[PDB]
RNA sequence: CGAUGUCGGCUCGUCGCAUCCUGGGGCUGAAGAAGGUCCCAAGGGUUGGGCUGUUCGCCCAUUAAAGCGGCACGCGAGCUG
RNA sequence: GAAUGCCGGCAUGAGUAACGAUAAAGAGGGUGAGAAUCCCUCUCGCCGUAAGCCCAAGGGUUCCUACGCAAUGGUCGUCAGCGUAGGGUUAGGCGGGACCUAAGGUGAAGCCGAAAGGCGUAGCCGAAGGGCAGCCGGUUAAUAUUCCGGCCCUUCCCGCAGGUGCGAUGGGGGGACGCUCUAGGCUAGGGGGACCGGAGCCAUGGACGAGCCCGGCCAGAAGCGCAGGGUGGGAGGUAGGCAAAUCCGCCUCCCAACAAGCUCUGCGUGGUGGGGAAGCCCGUACGGGUGACAACCCCCCGAAGCCAGGGAGCCAAGAAAAGCCUCUAAGCACAACCUGCGGGAACCCGUACCGCAAACCGACACAGGUGGGCGGGUGCAAGAGCACUCAGGCGCGCGGGAGAACCCUCGCCAAGGAACUCUGCAAGUUGGCCCCGUAACUUCGGGAGAAGGGGUGCUCCCUGGGGUGAUGAGCCCCGGGGAGCCGCAGUGAACAGGCUCUGGCGACUGUUUACCAAAAACACAGCUCUCUGCGAACUCGUAAGAGGAGGUAUAGGGAGCGACGCUUGCCCGGUGCCGGAAGGUCAAGGGGAGGGGUGCAAGCCCCGAACCGAAGCCCCGGUGAACGGCGGCCGUAACUAUAACGGUCCUAAGGUAGCGAAAUUCCUUGUCGGGUAAGUUCCGACCUGCACGAAAAGCGUAACGACCGGAGCGCUGUCUCGGCGAGGGACCCGGUGAAAUUGAACUGGCCGUGAAGAUGCGGCCUACCCGUGGCAGGACGAAAAGACCCCGUGGAGCUUUACUGCAGCC
RNA sequence: GAGCUAGCCCUGGCCAGGGUGAAGCUGGGGUGAGACCCAGUGGAGGCCCGAACCGGUGGGGGAUGCAAACCCCUCGGAUGA
RNA sequence: UGGUUCGUGGAGCCAUGGGGGAAUCUGGGCGGACCACCGCCUAAGGCUAAGUACUCCGGGUGACCGAUAGCGCACCAGUAC
RNA sequence: CGCGGGGUGGAGCAGCCUGGUAGCUCGUCGGGCUCAUAACCCGAAGGUCGUCGGUUCAAAUCCGGCCCCCGCAACCA
RNA sequence: CCGAGGGUAGGGCCCGUGACUGGGGCGAAGUCGUAACAAGGUAGCUGUACCGGAAGGUGCGGCUGGA
RNA sequence: GUGGGAGAGGGUGGUGGAAUUCCCGGAGUAGCGGUGAAAUGCGCAGAUACCGGGAGGAACGCCGAUGGCGAAGGCAGCCACCUGGUCCACCCGUGACGCUGAGGCGCGAAAGCGUGGGGAGCAAACCGGAUUAGAUACCCGGGUAGUCCACGCCCUAAACG
């Protein structure tokens, strides 16, 4: 059947990107938490040009 | 007149379509004056706030003239009468000698080629606009302003009118389509005649689809729902309500008057 | 009750006898034929359909007879639903 | 030592299940330490509106090559999409960006919000939408509309040359738009040819033949040619197009009425460029040569594509913005702009490979899911359907044998057909086209593919229409008529309704419980009630704001009913809603009679009665397509029986019509009638309706239904009642190799006994040790710390005239 | 968190081929003028058959599956809500 | 209405959203309703070290662990997944 | 089986809960009006209060046991 | 070839019959009431319409077969 | 044909006043309605009676008749348009063109039906109050369809002289 993962580079970027997270206090805290944690990747790596 | 069909299909046996014979050879509209992009959307910034809206034909807005006092004294020739997707009525395309082209909402009896004009001057004829004062008591009228210089707001639906009843210092009394008795300021413009396309009420949609074409989504009964959804939801195999009938939001829907009492508008109203 | 699947049906049977038939027999208000009633006896047999989910039962047409009951109202790691 | 404990390890089942589609394999040779699995050749099979080719998304080294086999590969592996290394992705013209706007996002101005933040005209952002200049060939082991060859275009910038008032983010025009049906000419694509090109071929009985086989194009500026789209021309007047315009709009005289002319595309032609089969020979993993000076032509079919902003009809009435033309404003007119010509300048990113899939989404080389374009040929009425087949690509990464049960999938069956069963569940029968021929009933459309029939192949003769061609040939579609041949059978294989009668429910197409319910449920036109005067009612938000609606009573919200026909009775006492400037009560507040506390006092401080005080409730009316409700007991007619009739008690009033043992009927298989050999079902009746009933509508209703019930015909393996055959497993051999479960076990029957159902205790009987294929009675077999039940002063969702609050409104 | 799913907004795409033959139009018939009736034409429709496509009706398989919804046969809709 | 031990309590004090609304030392607040007396303070402007808190960082020590412990990580771990 | 409600002149209902008095309508009887019946008018009769018990000074009434009648309930399996 | 008829399939008309139901006619002395004939005690009749155990009532207009 | 005449003949548009009902303002009280008699009902929450203003619907007093017109059904305030029949005079024109009429077609009171509007008065049904043995009747108080307009059906009658 159709499963739940339907990859889209634009969606992933607009949805979970560094700039989206930065836009709101909710998201800014996510970066803070991930930084303090020592996460190698703050936001998902969306590729291609 | 109303177009009628033979039952060559079920739902074609009741279905019924407007007569478009008053639609003069001018079916597609007029750029310049209108159209605008019209912005379909069944809801506010976010959430739906009027249920069951959506779908249905794309539209172009015809930006019509609801304040006729710009062109006081300037007459215009009625050039055409065309279909307007965004109202029950039809619209008149008129050419002002000025050059300017406006649409007026098209009254019953309006003929193409006719002369029409607005102002204190203005022969009392079908199509003309006047401040309510100079209009003879008892004449039927439409596109009436509520307060002066604020635009036509009463009687624009197909086949509607108001009748002038009497006067009272600065106000003339109106009898509105609903039957209400209203004091409306003398200085309010209103155009003589009834609205026309009066056979609009006689049309039978005929099937579900037609409803959808006009963007009317299926309306579901409270009875059909559940207690979480509606006061009428549940219980077992059908149910008669079990309380005084209500809206989904709990207010009673048979009888409960809802106009706020202390409206300052009150001292200008005399009926139902 | 940290689970013993619960009606009926189908399939496969098997056991009790307080025996429906067939075999043996005493009494009969048993002429004979055919009955009635009890005793002995399970070796084997104990039909096909209409109705109802039905068990059961009432019919239809037969039969030597159309037996009763137990086996977790026998049998769903066999089936059905 | 136990916690269905936690982590780790190793056991058991067990060499057991499986090895991922029943499209399928065989052989010779090569390579290698090793080959069913790699390479090659021949043979065979499968796909072919794909299982073939091209885009996009996603993926990200998977592409090419060399060297490799520990692991990954469900077996093998010399192979690989795997390991190591190196190589590989070339653009002003394709896509995206130095262009435009859509929804939506952001957001100066501004409005709002405890903070965070929310709203928001302008503008900015935002694309499979608009705008927008490259086609054909050749080369690489791997890239090409990118490199190369040919031919052709676009922007800029600088010059010359000739024109003109040039000139804005501003005005106007244009861009610019729906659905269905389409005309004319073309192209793509295809079919055919005695004509042209071509290596070769006579087999196996005959054919050296107008023979078989293969192939007979592509792109292409200017200029034409042919199709077709676009568009009137002047002169006045001028108050509108938010300044100004010569532009645009409007008005008026003229000249056109036409595509005449201007244009603008499509197609054809075109300077030139380029390709070019079978077959044969080679050595490649694959390609190279020759065939070739290849020829490169004529008919015919023909789009859904092109001309395209084409036409007609219809109603539900069909984006914006820039480029583009034109108008003028500031200004500048040694400026600038338009045209022709040279010359120069032309950036950033993507470009490999996979792409219906072993490379994307499903933990996997997973039988699933994934948008767009091309998708040949014959035959079947047509077609994207079906059978075979081009090109092209595969045989699905375990095999070998065997020929048990049993299972899956498939084929046939005597006689009989529903006797099968909850149910004809399943399966059969039927099946396409053409032509005859069709009942009730009906809303006059239907029911209708009703039912039921006949024709269907091949050959010869005669004949009638078109289309392309000149009015003719041919080629191409449609037809008619007459004789004749063969078979069991002529849509000879593949695709292709079983039918009828009759109830119930719902009008109908539709919608739904993604993953057990597709329905009689939801929806639906339509009906009715009701609220709403516009800063509408109502809905979301604390707000601002927004939806309603750029709508205005023929409108919008809410409720119920649910096409249509006929209809929808009586009850307003209770509840609700509506209407009542009276009265009763009623909070803050006003008011202070009166009292109290301290003060030597002036004072300060408290209570505090009358009375004035809203909504609300009470109270008075209305209101049932508002919540709802719509009786009991006696007696009576000249056979009985029954009761039109009377009496009486009660109510706010005591269910009318219509319907009725029902999707309602307990007693119930009510009682009659019908179908049957027989009928707890069904149908028609009666009415004693436990417990119908008139918009939670009543009674009907043609048409409709993968709805539920009853019957019949047709037909059949459902059945009597089974039998045979096929293939995939099952079994044996080789390779690989799991699982839940598992206190340990050396794990028999009976009769007892035991917590009341014992392999394990007692007694007796039976019983050599170990497997394998099978059947499932048991180990209260596995699986889930029972869902039912109860318990817990456990939790949740829902309700209301439970309590208490809150929003909300008054 | 709406890359699944439900609704809506913006902008694109898709639906082979067959039937049936509504209004309208043209002619004729009729009439004072009509209504109306015949042909021919026309191509309407939550019309019909049926692929693609979107579904999921019945049955069988599958049940440590190919698959945490699949496969086979059968079936609904397919110019429209 | 909050705050204080203070939950309306005899409920002050301190802060305050609403209404009314002064005075400048013979002025004003407080000492738990209120009043008299005796006392204490001087609101409606602001700044002010030190003692006090914590431990990403460096050091020191441990009747602290010794790779299932000790930080999740003694090992390129906030990684693989 | 369980629950709660009901038996009163000839008929249908009151009277009980706050025990002492049994009343209402119809009917029946006698008389009148009428030619005659009814209607109407004037007079009158008529109740072991389902039975068994006792509580009281006294039971239709209050309490128990039966008897008929009416109505509801009988669920989760 | 046609062809008596036979078989199959579906229609049209008529006759008979059927649980039950509708009204009708008729049958000396059963029930309820008083509709009409006298101004029949509400003039009657009437087409239509609604309602009622029944005659019938009432609405609308008409009629003289009434003043 | 010419020249006239009378008429509620028909269709559409428009318009007048009387009265009823309702609302509003005034002034005003204790009863008003109604019948055979009553009661329900309306009325101190300010009725009835009276004045003033407003809205709305319907029917047209007097003229008016035993009268007029039409083929009937039927038609009645006034005005205008559109229009049918009709009678008189003059004897000018045509010249037998005439009468009737199965079917057909059109019209056709009232009630009723459909869709929409309208709804003051009246009023089937329905509800109350009396009356009666009982009244689903007659009398009284309320009251819905309907009565009114448009358009479309319906086709009856003591449609009668
Ligand atoms: N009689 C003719 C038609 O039928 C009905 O009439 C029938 C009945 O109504 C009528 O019944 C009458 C009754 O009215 C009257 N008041 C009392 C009388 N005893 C009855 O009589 C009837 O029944 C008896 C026995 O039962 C028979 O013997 C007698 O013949 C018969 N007429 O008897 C008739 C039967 O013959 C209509 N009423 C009458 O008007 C109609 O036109
Ligand atoms: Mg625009
Ligand atoms: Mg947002
Ligand atoms: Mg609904
Ligand atoms: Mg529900
Ligand atoms: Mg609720
Ligand atoms: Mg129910
Ligand atoms: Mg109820
Ligand atoms: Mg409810
Ligand atoms: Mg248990
Ligand atoms: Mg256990
Ligand atoms: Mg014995
Ligand atoms: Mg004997
Ligand atoms: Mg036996
Ligand atoms: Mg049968
Ligand atoms: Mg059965
Ligand atoms: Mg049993
Ligand atoms: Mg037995
Ligand atoms: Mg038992
Ligand atoms: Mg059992
Ligand atoms: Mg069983
Ligand atoms: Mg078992
Ligand atoms: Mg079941
Ligand atoms: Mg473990
Ligand atoms: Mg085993
Ligand atoms: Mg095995
Ligand atoms: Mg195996
Ligand atoms: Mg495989
Ligand atoms: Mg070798
Ligand atoms: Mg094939
Ligand atoms: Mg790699
Ligand atoms: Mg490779
Ligand atoms: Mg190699
Ligand atoms: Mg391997
Ligand atoms: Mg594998
Ligand atoms: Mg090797
Ligand atoms: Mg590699
Ligand atoms: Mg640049
Ligand atoms: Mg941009
Ligand atoms: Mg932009
Ligand atoms: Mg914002
Ligand atoms: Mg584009
Ligand atoms: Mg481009
Ligand atoms: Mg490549
Ligand atoms: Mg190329
Ligand atoms: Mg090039
Ligand atoms: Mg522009
Ligand atoms: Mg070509
Ligand atoms: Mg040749
Ligand atoms: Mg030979
Ligand atoms: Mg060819
Ligand atoms: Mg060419
Ligand atoms: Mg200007
Ligand atoms: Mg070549
Ligand atoms: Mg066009
Ligand atoms: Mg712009
Ligand atoms: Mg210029
Ligand atoms: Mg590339
Ligand atoms: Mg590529
Ligand atoms: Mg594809
Ligand atoms: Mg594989
Ligand atoms: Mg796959
Ligand atoms: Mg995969
Ligand atoms: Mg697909
Ligand atoms: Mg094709
Ligand atoms: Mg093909
Ligand atoms: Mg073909
Ligand atoms: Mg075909
Ligand atoms: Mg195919
Ligand atoms: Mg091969
Ligand atoms: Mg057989
Ligand atoms: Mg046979
Ligand atoms: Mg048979
Ligand atoms: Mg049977
Ligand atoms: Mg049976
Ligand atoms: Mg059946
Ligand atoms: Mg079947
Ligand atoms: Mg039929
Ligand atoms: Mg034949
Ligand atoms: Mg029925
Ligand atoms: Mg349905
Ligand atoms: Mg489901
Ligand atoms: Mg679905
Ligand atoms: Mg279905
Ligand atoms: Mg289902
Ligand atoms: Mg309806
Ligand atoms: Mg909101
Ligand atoms: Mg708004
Ligand atoms: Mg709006
Ligand atoms: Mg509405
Ligand atoms: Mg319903
Ligand atoms: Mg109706
Ligand atoms: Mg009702
Ligand atoms: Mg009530
Ligand atoms: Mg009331
Ligand atoms: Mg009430
Ligand atoms: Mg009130
Ligand atoms: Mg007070
Ligand atoms: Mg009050
Ligand atoms: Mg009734
Ligand atoms: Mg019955
Ligand atoms: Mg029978
Ligand atoms: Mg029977
Ligand atoms: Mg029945
Ligand atoms: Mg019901
Ligand atoms: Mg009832
Ligand atoms: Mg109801
Ligand atoms: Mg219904
Ligand atoms: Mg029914
Ligand atoms: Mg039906
Ligand atoms: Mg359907
Ligand atoms: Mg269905
Ligand atoms: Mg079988
Ligand atoms: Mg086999
Ligand atoms: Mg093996
Ligand atoms: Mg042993
Ligand atoms: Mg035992
Ligand atoms: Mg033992
Ligand atoms: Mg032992
Ligand atoms: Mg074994
Ligand atoms: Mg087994
Ligand atoms: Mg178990
Ligand atoms: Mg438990
Ligand atoms: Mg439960
Ligand atoms: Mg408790
Ligand atoms: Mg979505
Ligand atoms: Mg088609
Ligand atoms: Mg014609
Ligand atoms: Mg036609
Ligand atoms: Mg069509
Ligand atoms: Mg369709
Ligand atoms: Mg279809
Ligand atoms: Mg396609
Ligand atoms: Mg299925
Ligand atoms: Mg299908
Ligand atoms: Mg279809
Ligand atoms: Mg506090
Ligand atoms: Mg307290
Ligand atoms: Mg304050
Ligand atoms: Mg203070
Ligand atoms: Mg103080
Ligand atoms: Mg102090
Ligand atoms: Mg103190
Ligand atoms: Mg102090
Ligand atoms: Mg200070
Ligand atoms: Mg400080
Ligand atoms: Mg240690
Ligand atoms: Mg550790
Ligand atoms: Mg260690
Ligand atoms: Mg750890
Ligand atoms: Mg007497
Ligand atoms: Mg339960
Ligand atoms: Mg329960
Ligand atoms: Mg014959
Ligand atoms: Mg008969
Ligand atoms: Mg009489
Ligand atoms: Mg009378
Ligand atoms: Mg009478
Ligand atoms: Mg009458
Ligand atoms: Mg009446
Ligand atoms: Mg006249
Ligand atoms: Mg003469
Ligand atoms: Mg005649
Ligand atoms: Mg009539
Ligand atoms: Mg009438
Ligand atoms: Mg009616
Ligand atoms: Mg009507
Ligand atoms: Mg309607
Ligand atoms: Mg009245
Ligand atoms: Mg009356
Ligand atoms: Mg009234
Ligand atoms: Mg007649």
């Amino acid at each position: 059947m159709k499963r739940t993962w339907q990859p889209n580079r634009r969606k992933r970027a607009k949805t979970h990107g560094f700039r989206a997270r930065m836009r709101t206090p909710g998201g800014r805290k996510v970066l803070k938490r991930r930084r303090q944690k020592g996460r190698w990747r703050l936001t998902p790596a969306v590729r291609k040009r | 007149a109303v177009k009628k069909f033979k039952p060559y299909t079920p739902s074609r046996r009741f279905m019924t379509v407007a007569d478009f014979s008053e639609i003069t050879k001018t079916e597609p509209e007029k750029s310049l004056v209108k159209p605008l992009k019209k912005t379909g959307g069944r809801n506010n910034q976010g959430r739906i706030t009027v249920r069951f809206r959506g779908g249905g034909h794309k539209r172009l807005y015809r930006i019509i003239d609801f304040k006729r006092w710009d062109k006081v004294g300037i007459p215009a020739k009625v050039a055409a009468i065309e279909y307007d997707p965004n109202r029950s009525a039809r619209i008149a395309l008129l050419h002002y000698v000025d050059g300017e082209k406006r649409y007026i909402i098209a009254p019953d009896g309006l003929q193409v080629g006719q002369q029409v004009v607005a102002g204190p001057d203005a022969p009392i004829q079908v199509g003309n606009a006047l401040p309510l004062r100079f209009i003879p008591v008892g004449t039927v009228v439409h596109a009436v302003e509520l307060e002066p210089k604020k635009g036509a707001k009463l009687a624009r639906a197909a086949g509607t009118s108001a009748q002038i009843q009497g006067r009272e210092g600065d106000y003339v009394i109106l009898r509105l389509p609903s039957g209400e008795l209203r004091k409306v300021h003398g200085e309010c413009y209103a155009t003589v005649g009834a609205v026309g396309n009066a056979d609009h009420k006689n049309i039978v949609l005929g099937k579900a689809g037609r409803s959808r074409w006009l963007g009317r989504r299926p309306h579901v009964r409270g009875a059909a729902m559940n207690p979480v959804d509606h006061p009428h939801g549940g219980g077992e195999g059908r149910a008669p309500r079990g309380r005084p009938p209500a809206s989904p939001w709990g207010w009673q829907t048979k009888g409960l008057k809802t106009r706020k009492r202390r409206k300052p508008s009150s001292r200008f109203i005399i009926a139902r």
